[PDB]
RNA sequence: GGGGGGAACCUGGGGAACUGAAACAUCUCAGUACCCAGAGGAGAGGAAAGAGAAAUCGACUCCCUGAGUAGCGGCGAGCGA
RNA sequence: CUGUUGGGAAGCAGCGCCAGAGAGGGUGAAAGCCCCGUAGGCGAAAGGUGGGGGGAUAGGUGAGGGUACCCGAGUACCCCGUGGUUCGUGGAGCCAUGGGGGAAUCUGGGCGGACCACCGCCUAAGGCUAAGUACUCCGGGUGACCGAUAGCGCACCAGUAC
RNA sequence: GAGGGGUUGUGGCGUGCCUAUUGAAGCAUGAGCCGGCGACUCACGGUCGUGGGCGAGCUUAAGCCGUUGAGGCGGAGGCGUAGGGAAACCGAGUCCGAACAGGGCGCAGCGGCCGCAAAGUCCGCGGCCGUGGACCCGAAACCGGGC
RNA sequence: GGAUGACCCCAGGCGGUAGGGGAGCGUUCCCGAUGCCGAUGAAGGCCGACCCGCGAGGGCGGCUGGAGGUAAGGGAAGUGC
RNA sequence: GGGCCUGACUGCGAGGCCUGCAAGCCGAGCAGGGGCGAAAGCCGGGCCUAGUGAACCGGUGGUCCCGUGUGGAAGGGCCAU
C-alpha cells in the first residue's frame, strides 16, 4: 500500500458551511441570517436557554426546594456507591473495594456496598455494607460476607 | 500467520509471525494525519484592528463631511488596518487513542508482510559505518536500490551508513511509526528490532 | 452458578443413605426438577445421587 | 472557557434517570387559607416539564 | 552609599468607567485600565501561632487535577475556592 | 570529466566517483562530486560566565536531676469601622487593621466556621533564604507564517516627510 | 476558407443593478469608471449527527524518556457501570403515607461457547448553542492619565 | 433489469424570496516530491469562430513572457466582490 | 322550614377538559377516622361561571432531616400557614 492510497472512509471528512459567499451557493447576502432584528446582528441576542423576552422566565417561576448548604460549605460524612452481585461474577476467591476499584467498578475513595440485582456467587466479599437482599443471596448461595469498618 | 523471509548468515529461513490478518485502510489514513498533524508548527499570525500599530482617533467627524463615516484607521475595511479572522497560532496536535495507532503500527507492518516487501536480518555484514559498505550489502540482499526501504536497526553504524541514500530512511526501532512505513515500498528490520516491535503492540 | 437436577432413575433398591440425599435435595418423585445453589454440601448430595441424576448448570 | 452551571436552575430542578426534567408545583407559597386540600395536597407534588422548556434547563447543567 | 534609565515580565501604594444585569442603585466589568513607588535578571513567597478530620500531612513557588465542585449571589446577571 | 543544444548547462547523452556529507543557497537555465556549505570534527592570549568537579572558611552537635529565670507589647484579647477569602451581614469564624480599652511567658497563648465543653493541631507580635515560575529590548534555530495595498508604522536614509 | 466571424438597414419583442418593501423602471437607497484590500473565525466548553478504536468498560492530564518533522511512557484524574429521596437513608428499587393502598421517578441484542452487533467511552469530521470583540463597518457618549 | 453505480428500459416529478439539505468548481498552502513537466520556453499576460463539462470551470492551439510549475489521491484555510 | 351535625376532612388518585409554557378546571374509585340516613347511599364547602398574584426574601406553629474534629448549640431543610 502506497502514501497515495490512503483515504478516509465516505462522510469521514465533511465540508463546511462557508455563508456569505454569493448568490449560486444558497447562502449569500444574509449568510442565513434573514432580515434585520438581533441575532443578525454580530454577536446578537441574549442566551436563549434562558432568556424570554423579559417576562419572568420558565425557570425562574419554579420553586427552590432542598437543602443548598451553607458556609464553610458541605460537610464531610462517608459516601457509599454501591456494587451489584452481577457486577461480581468476573472474580473469584475473594473481593475488596481495592480490587474492585482497579477493575473500573467502584470509585476510589468510596465505601464499599453490595447491592441484589443479579446472581450470587460463592465468593468472600469484604464490603462496608450489604443490602438485605444482597445478604440472603450471599449468605445462601456459598460465600461469606464480610462486613467491616 | 504470514511468513516473514528472514535474511541470515546461514540460509534463507522463515519465521511465522502474528500480524493483523486484515488491514483497515480508513485507520492508517487516521493515524497518517494524526502524525502529520501534531508536528504542525503553527506559527502563522496576524493582527487584530486592536493589535495594530494606529491610534484610535476618530478621523473625520461622525456627521456632515460628505464623507463615510469612518473609526480609526485600525478597522479591516481600511487598507492597512487589522485582519479580521486571520491565523493566531496553534496546537494541531491532539492525543490519537493508544488502541488505535497500537493498531496502525501492526497493521502498517502488516501490509508490507501481505506484499513480500519485508525482510528480516540477523546482521550485516561487512558494514560498520560506510555508505559503500552498506551498499555491498544492499546488493547481496537483494536490495539493489530500485525501492524505498525502511531500515529499522539499533545499529548506529549500520543506521550511520545507508541514512545518505536518497532510497532510505533509517530509523531506530522505538521510532517505528505508520508514516515511515507507508512512505517506503520495502521495510528491513533486526531481528532486534523485530523483537521490540512484537513488544510494542501487545 | 446454579444447578438444575433432574432424578431419572428410581432409588428403589439403592442403600438408604442414598435415598434420603435425595430427600435432603428435596427431590421425591421421578422426573422432577428442582433449581439449588452449588454448596458443597449441596453439591455432595447431587455427587451422591449422581447416577439417578441429570444434572444442568444454569446462571 | 468551559460552560457553568445555572446555579438557579440545579436549586429547582433534578435530571431524571431517563431525562425527565422535573420541578415543584408552583401555587402554595401563600395564600393558603381558602385553598381546598386537594389544591394544597397535589400541589406538593413533583412534576415533568414540557419537553420545550425541558430541553433549554437541560442545557444549563451539562455536568450532571 | 544614594540620585537616573530599562521592551515586556514582578511586587507594593492608589484605583476608574464604558459595559453586563436586555432600565438601574447592591452586584458586574475589576483590583482590570491607568497613576505612583520599588525590585531585579527575575520579582513575589517561603521553613507553620499552617492545614482540617485523615487517629493524618509537613516551608514556599509553579504545572495538571480536584472543579465550574464546595459555596457565594437584588440566590438576579453572574462570581468562584 | 567529456561530448551535445544554447548567449550561458547545472538540461540531454556517455563513461565514473563520494557519501557519518543526497539540509539549504549560489553559479549565465535544472549541480551530491564548481562555489559557499552540509555530516563529522577542532579552537581562546584577553574579557564575561561558571548552578557542575574540587578545596577553604563560617557554621552545626549530648544525657538524666533540680531551679520556674527567659521564650518578640500598645502586641494578644475584646468592642467599634473596614478590607481579604467562594463568603454581598449571613449562624460569619479565619487573615489583616483605622479607633477605644488592654494581658500573660508554657499551669503561657492562638486555631479546628457563632458559642460551650471535650478531644486535638500549632507556638503570634524580629529578619534572610537558592531552585522549579514569569517576560523577550537582545542573539540564534525552525515554519501546511506574509511576499511590497501583504508582513512591523518602516524590505527603500521612518517614527522620517508632512 | 450547403459553413462561420464582423457590422447593422428593416421588422417583432422589451420598465437598468443592488438595497428596502404590502408594493420600485420607479421621481425611494447606494454606485463616476477601472484595478487591488474588504465581512460568519479561533480557543475552550456544550449538544446533536457522522467516520473509525475499544466495549462493562473507555480514556489519560501535567510531566518523564526518546526523536531532532520517531514515537513512547505516565491511571493522577474524568466519563460510564443504579436509582429514588430536601436529607438522614435505603437500594432494583425509592419517595409521599399509618398502608402489604394508590401514585411520581426508576429497574430486564442477533446468528452457529465461537462469529457479528451493542451500553458506553475515546479521537477525527460536520451542523448548531455558551463564553469571549464572535459576520464586518458606524455613533452620540462615559471614564482614566496627560497636553 | 444486471446484481449492491456495471449501465439500459419504463413511468412520474423538476416557478420560487426568507430558509433547510445535497453535489461540485476554483484559490493559497502541506504530504505525494532526493520525484515528474520546464529554455525544443515555468508562472503570469493577450487572443481563439476549436475540444470536454449543465455550470463554476478544464483543455488545446497561436502570440507575449523569460524561470519557474507540479499530477492521480488525500490534508489544511487570511479561499471566490 | 326543621332536626342532628363540621366532609369548609386527612393520605392518594384511574381518567379527562383546557392548553405555547406555567397555570386553570372536572374527577370515579381505594384506605384512615367520621356526619347524617331504617336503608339505597350521599358528604373532600357554597346552582354554576368573577371575589385574584408566579418566584425570590422573611415571619409563625410543627417535624426532629442536616448540625463543618466529637456531643450539643447557632443556622438551615421538610410539613402547615
Ligand atoms: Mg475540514
Ligand atoms: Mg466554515
Ligand atoms: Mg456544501
Ligand atoms: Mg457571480
Ligand atoms: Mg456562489
Ligand atoms: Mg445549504
Ligand atoms: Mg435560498
Ligand atoms: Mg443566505
Ligand atoms: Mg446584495
Ligand atoms: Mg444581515
Ligand atoms: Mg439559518
Ligand atoms: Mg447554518
Ligand atoms: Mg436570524
Ligand atoms: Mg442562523
Ligand atoms: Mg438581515
Ligand atoms: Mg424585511
Ligand atoms: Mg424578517
Ligand atoms: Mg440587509
Ligand atoms: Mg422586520
Ligand atoms: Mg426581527
Ligand atoms: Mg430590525
Ligand atoms: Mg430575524
Ligand atoms: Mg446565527
Ligand atoms: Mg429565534
Ligand atoms: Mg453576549
Ligand atoms: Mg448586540
Ligand atoms: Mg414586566
Ligand atoms: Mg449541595
Ligand atoms: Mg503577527
Ligand atoms: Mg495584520
Ligand atoms: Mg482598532
Ligand atoms: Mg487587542
Ligand atoms: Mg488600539
Ligand atoms: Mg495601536
Ligand atoms: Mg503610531
Ligand atoms: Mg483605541
Ligand atoms: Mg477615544
Ligand atoms: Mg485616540
Ligand atoms: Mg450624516
Ligand atoms: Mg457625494
Ligand atoms: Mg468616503
Ligand atoms: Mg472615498
Ligand atoms: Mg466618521
Ligand atoms: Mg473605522
Ligand atoms: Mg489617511
Ligand atoms: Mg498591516
Ligand atoms: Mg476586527
Ligand atoms: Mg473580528
Ligand atoms: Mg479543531
Ligand atoms: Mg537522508
Ligand atoms: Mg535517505
Ligand atoms: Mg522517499
Ligand atoms: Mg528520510
Ligand atoms: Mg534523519
Ligand atoms: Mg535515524
Ligand atoms: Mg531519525
Ligand atoms: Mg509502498
Ligand atoms: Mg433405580
Ligand atoms: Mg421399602
Ligand atoms: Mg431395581
Ligand atoms: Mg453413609
Ligand atoms: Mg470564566
Ligand atoms: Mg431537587
Ligand atoms: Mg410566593
Ligand atoms: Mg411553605
Ligand atoms: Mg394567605
Ligand atoms: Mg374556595
Ligand atoms: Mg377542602
Ligand atoms: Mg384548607
Ligand atoms: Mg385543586
Ligand atoms: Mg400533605
Ligand atoms: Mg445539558
Ligand atoms: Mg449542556
Ligand atoms: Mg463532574
Ligand atoms: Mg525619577
Ligand atoms: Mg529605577
Ligand atoms: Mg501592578
Ligand atoms: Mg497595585
Ligand atoms: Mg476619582
Ligand atoms: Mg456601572
Ligand atoms: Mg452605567
Ligand atoms: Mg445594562
Ligand atoms: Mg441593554
Ligand atoms: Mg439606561
Ligand atoms: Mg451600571
Ligand atoms: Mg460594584
Ligand atoms: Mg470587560
Ligand atoms: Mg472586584
Ligand atoms: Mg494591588
Ligand atoms: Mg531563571
Ligand atoms: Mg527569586
Ligand atoms: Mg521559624
Ligand atoms: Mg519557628
Ligand atoms: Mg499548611
Ligand atoms: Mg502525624
Ligand atoms: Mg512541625
Ligand atoms: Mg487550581
Ligand atoms: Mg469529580
Ligand atoms: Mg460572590
Ligand atoms: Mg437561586
Ligand atoms: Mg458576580
Ligand atoms: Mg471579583
Ligand atoms: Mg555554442
Ligand atoms: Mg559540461
Ligand atoms: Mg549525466
Ligand atoms: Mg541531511
Ligand atoms: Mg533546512
Ligand atoms: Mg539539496
Ligand atoms: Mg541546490
Ligand atoms: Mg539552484
Ligand atoms: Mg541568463
Ligand atoms: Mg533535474
Ligand atoms: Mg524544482
Ligand atoms: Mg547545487
Ligand atoms: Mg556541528
Ligand atoms: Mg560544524
Ligand atoms: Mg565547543
Ligand atoms: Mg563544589
Ligand atoms: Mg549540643
Ligand atoms: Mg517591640
Ligand atoms: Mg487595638
Ligand atoms: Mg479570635
Ligand atoms: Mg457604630
Ligand atoms: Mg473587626
Ligand atoms: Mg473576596
Ligand atoms: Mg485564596
Ligand atoms: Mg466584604
Ligand atoms: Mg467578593
Ligand atoms: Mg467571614
Ligand atoms: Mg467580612
Ligand atoms: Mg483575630
Ligand atoms: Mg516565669
Ligand atoms: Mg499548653
Ligand atoms: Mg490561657
Ligand atoms: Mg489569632
Ligand atoms: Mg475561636
Ligand atoms: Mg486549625
Ligand atoms: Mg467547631
Ligand atoms: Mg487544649
Ligand atoms: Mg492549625
Ligand atoms: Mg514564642
Ligand atoms: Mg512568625
Ligand atoms: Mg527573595
Ligand atoms: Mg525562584
Ligand atoms: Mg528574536
Ligand atoms: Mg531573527
Ligand atoms: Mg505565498
Ligand atoms: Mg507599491
Ligand atoms: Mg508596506
Ligand atoms: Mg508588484
Ligand atoms: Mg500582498
Ligand atoms: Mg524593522
Ligand atoms: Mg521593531
Ligand atoms: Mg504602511
Ligand atoms: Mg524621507
Ligand atoms: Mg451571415
Ligand atoms: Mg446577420
Ligand atoms: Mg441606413
Ligand atoms: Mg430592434
Ligand atoms: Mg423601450
Ligand atoms: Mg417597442
Ligand atoms: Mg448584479
Ligand atoms: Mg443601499
Ligand atoms: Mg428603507
Ligand atoms: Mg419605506
Ligand atoms: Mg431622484
Ligand atoms: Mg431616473
Ligand atoms: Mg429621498
Ligand atoms: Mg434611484
Ligand atoms: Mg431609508
Ligand atoms: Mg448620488
Ligand atoms: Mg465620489
Ligand atoms: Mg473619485
Ligand atoms: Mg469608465
Ligand atoms: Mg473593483
Ligand atoms: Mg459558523
Ligand atoms: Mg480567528
Ligand atoms: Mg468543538
Ligand atoms: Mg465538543
Ligand atoms: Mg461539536
Ligand atoms: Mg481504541
Ligand atoms: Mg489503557
Ligand atoms: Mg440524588
Ligand atoms: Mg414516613
Ligand atoms: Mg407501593
Ligand atoms: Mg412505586
Ligand atoms: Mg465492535
Ligand atoms: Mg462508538
Ligand atoms: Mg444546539
Ligand atoms: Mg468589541
Ligand atoms: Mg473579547
Ligand atoms: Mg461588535
Ligand atoms: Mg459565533
Ligand atoms: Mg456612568
Ligand atoms: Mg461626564
Ligand atoms: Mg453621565
Ligand atoms: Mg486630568
Ligand atoms: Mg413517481
Ligand atoms: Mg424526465
Ligand atoms: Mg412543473
Ligand atoms: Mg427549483
Ligand atoms: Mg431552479
Ligand atoms: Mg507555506
Ligand atoms: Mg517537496
Ligand atoms: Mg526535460
Ligand atoms: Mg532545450
Ligand atoms: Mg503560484
Ligand atoms: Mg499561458
Ligand atoms: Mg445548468
Ligand atoms: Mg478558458
Ligand atoms: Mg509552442
Ligand atoms: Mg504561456
Ligand atoms: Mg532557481
Ligand atoms: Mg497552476
Ligand atoms: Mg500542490
Ligand atoms: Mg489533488
Ligand atoms: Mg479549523
Ligand atoms: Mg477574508
Ligand atoms: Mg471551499
Ligand atoms: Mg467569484
Ligand atoms: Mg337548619
Ligand atoms: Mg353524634
Ligand atoms: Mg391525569
Ligand atoms: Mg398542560
Ligand atoms: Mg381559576
Ligand atoms: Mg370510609
Ligand atoms: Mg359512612
Ligand atoms: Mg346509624
Ligand atoms: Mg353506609
Ligand atoms: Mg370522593
Ligand atoms: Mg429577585
Ligand atoms: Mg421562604
Ligand atoms: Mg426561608
Ligand atoms: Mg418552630
Ligand atoms: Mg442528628
Ligand atoms: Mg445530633
Ligand atoms: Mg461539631
Ligand atoms: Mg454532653
Ligand atoms: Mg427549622
Ligand atoms: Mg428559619
Amino acid at each position: 500500500m502506497k502514501l497515495s492510497d490512503l483515504r478516509p472512509n465516505p462522510g469521514a471528512n465533511k465540508r463546511r458551511k462557508r455563508v456569505g459567499r454569493g448568490p449560486g451557493s444558497g447562502h449569500g447576502k444574509t449568510a442565513t441570517r434573514g432580515h434585520k432584528g438581533q441575532k443578525s446582528r454580530s454577536g446578537g441576542l441574549k442566551d436563549p436557554r434562558r432568556f424570554e423576552g423579559g417576562r419572568s422566565t420558565t425557570l425562574m417561576r419554579l420553586p427552590k426546594r432542598g437543602m443548598q448548604g451553607q458556609v464553610p460549605g458541605e460537610i464531610k460524612r462517608p459516601r457509599y456507591q454501591g456494587v451489584n452481585l452481577k457486577d461480581l461474577a468476573r472474580f473469584e476467591g475473594e473481593v475488596t473495594p481495592e480490587l474492585l476499584v482497579r477493575a473500573g467498578l467502584l470509585k476510589k475513595g468510596y465505601r464499599l456496598k453490595i447491592l441484589g440485582e443479579g446472581e450470587a456467587k460463592p465468593l468472600k466479599v469484604v464490603a462496608h455494607a450489604f443490602s438485605k437482599s444482597a445478604l440472603e443471596k450471599l449468605k445462601a448461595a456459598g460465600g461469606e460476607p464480610v462486613l467491616l469498618e | 500467520v504470514y511468513q516473514i523471509p528472514v535474511l541470515s548468515p546461514s540460509g534463507r529461513r522463515e519465521l511465522a509471525a502474528d500480524l493483523p490478518a486484515e488491514i483497515n485502510p480508513h485507520l492508517l489514513w487516521e493515524v497518517v494525519r494524526w502524525q502529520l498533524a501534531k508536528r504542525r508548527r503553527g506559527t502563522a499570525s496576524t493582527k487584530t484592528r486592536g493589535e495594530v500599530a494606529y491610534s484610535g482617533r476618530k478621523i473625520w467627524p461622525q456627521k456632515h463631511t460628505g464623507r463615510a463615516r469612518h473609526g480609526d484607521i485600525g478597522a479591516p475595511i481600511f487598507v492597512g488596518g487589522g485582519v479580521v479572522f486571520g491565523p493566531k497560532p496553534r496546537d494541531y496536535s491532539y492525543t490519537l487513542p493508544k488502541k488505535v495507532r497500537k493498531k496502525g503500527l501492526a497493521m502498517a507492518v502488516a501490509d508490507r508482510a501481505r506484499e513480500g516487501k519485508l525482510l528480516l536480518v540477523e546482521a550485516f555484514a561487512g558494514v560498520n559505518g560506510k555508505t559503500k559498505e552498506f551498499l555491498a550489502w544492499a546488493k547481496e540482499a537483494g536490495l539493489d536500490g530500485s525501492e524505498s526501504v525502511l531500515l529499522v536497526t539499533g545499529n548506529e553504524l549500520v543506521r550511520r551508513a545507508a541514512r545518505n541514500l536518497p532510497w532510505v530512511v533509517t530509523l531506530a526501532p522505538e521510532g517505528l511509526n505508520v508514516y515511515d512505513i507507508v512512505r517506503t515500498e520495502r521495510l528491513v528490520m533486526d531481528l532486534d528490532a523485530w523483537e521490540v516491535f512484537q513488544n510494542r503492540i501487545g | 452458578p446454579r444447578l438444575k437436577v433432574k432424578l431419572v432413575k428410581s432409588p428403589i433398591g439403592y442403600p438408604k443413605d442414598q435415598k434420603a440425599a435425595l430427600k435432603a435435595l428435596g427431590l421425591r418423585r421421578l422426573q422432577q426438577e428442582r433449581v439449588l445453589e452449588d454448596t458443597p454440601a449441596i453439591r455432595g448430595n447431587v455427587e451422591k445421587v449422581a447416577h439417578l441424576v441429570r444434572v444442568e448448570v444454569v446462571e | 472557557p468551559k460552560m457553568k452551571t445555572h446555579k438557579g436552575a440545579k436549586k429547582r430542578v433534578k435530571i431524571t434517570a431517563s431525562g425527565k426534567v422535573v420541578a415543584m408545583k408552583t401555587g402554595k407559597r401563600h395564600l393558603n387559607w381558602q385553598k381546598s386540600g386537594k389544591e394544597i395536597r397535589q400541589k406538593g407534588r413533583k412534576f415533568v416539564l414540557a419537553k420545550p422548556e425541558a430541553e433549554r434547563i437541560k442545557l444549563l447543567l451539562p455536568y450532571e
